[PDB]
């Protein structure tokens, strides 16, 4: 259970949500996030990608 | 379960830079912006054609 | 059979620990160690900066608190009248905006 | 007899996992990775602190 535990906590990385209210280039960590799905699956949805 | 997560990460490289992005804010807010401002450019450049 | 079975016991742990320990070592790379260094001392200079405005509030509220009851309901009473007479200094602001 | 066979190749696994144990342990400790850089402890450290300013305000 602990080795699953750690699986996990490779895969989620929670540590990148500790700190919300740090503003690099004007913009939180979680918005930088935001721009990069909008822009992935813009990307996705222009390269005709079947996924 | 391993052996699945493993074979995501080295199918998919926008999910391997996905999980560096934290590293770029907290280290070099230039190449965070230039990262995703690549990835934004790339999207954009379609009203001259 | 005893022998075997202690091998095979011993097999299956050893393959598990090394696959825990493989998963460590591609999630804690020196560049996000780093940063977790940074997170690590931005949270504690945190924590003890909010553990030491509380300590600081609690003792200014138990020097008010050995004044006892009968100060507790003058303070009600004063803050109940400041409240009223804000109320009264706001609607007289209003009504001055009007003339051209 | 075939368990006694198995039992040698499953002894010769145990040592390339031990082997294997070792190098993975002088990568981490490399990397210059302690106990409070996990993810889980400082995320209990997040935890912490949000429980402590909820206790200030």
């Amino acid at each position: 259970k602990e080795v699953q535990a750690t699986v996990m906590d490779w895969w989620e990385q929670p540590v990148q949500l500790c700190l919300p209210s740090e503003e690099r280039g004007g913009l939180t960590l979680r918005q930088w996030r935001e721009r990069w799905t909008v822009a992935v699956t813009a990307l996705q949805r222009a390269t005709g990608s079947r996924s | 379960d391993l052996q699945l997560k493993r074979k995501m990460l080295e199918s998919n490289k926008l999910q391997q830079i996905e999980k560096q992005l934290y590293v770029y804010f907290f280290q070099n807010e230039e190449q965070l912006k230039s990262i995703v401002g690549k990835l934004e450019a790339q999207t954009g450049g379609g009203s001259s054609a | 059979n005893a022998e075997y079975l202690e091998a095979k016991s011993n097999a299956l742990f050893l393959k598990l620990r090394m696959e825990e320990l493989q998963v460590l070592t591609d999630c804690y790379t020196p560049e996000k160690v780093l940063v977790h260094r940074q997170i690590r001392d931005t949270l504690e200079a945190g924590v003890k900066k909010e553990k030491q405005e509380l300590s600081t509030s609690r003792q200014i509220l138990s020097s008010y608190e050995f004044l006892g009851p009968e100060f507790e309901g003058l303070v009600q009473e004063y803050t109940r009248l400041k409240d009223k007479i804000k109320d009264n200094r706001w609607m007289l602001q209003e009504l001055s905006k009007s003339l051209p | 007899e075939i368990r006694s066979q198995n039992m040698k190749k499953l002894k010769d696994k145990s040592e390339e996992y031990k082997y294997k144990i070792h190098a993975a342990k002088d990568q981490l400790s490399s990397a210059g990775m302690e106990e409070p850089l996990t993810h889980r402890s400082l995320v209990s450290l997040s935890e912490t602190l949000t429980e402590l300013k909820a206790q200030s305000m």
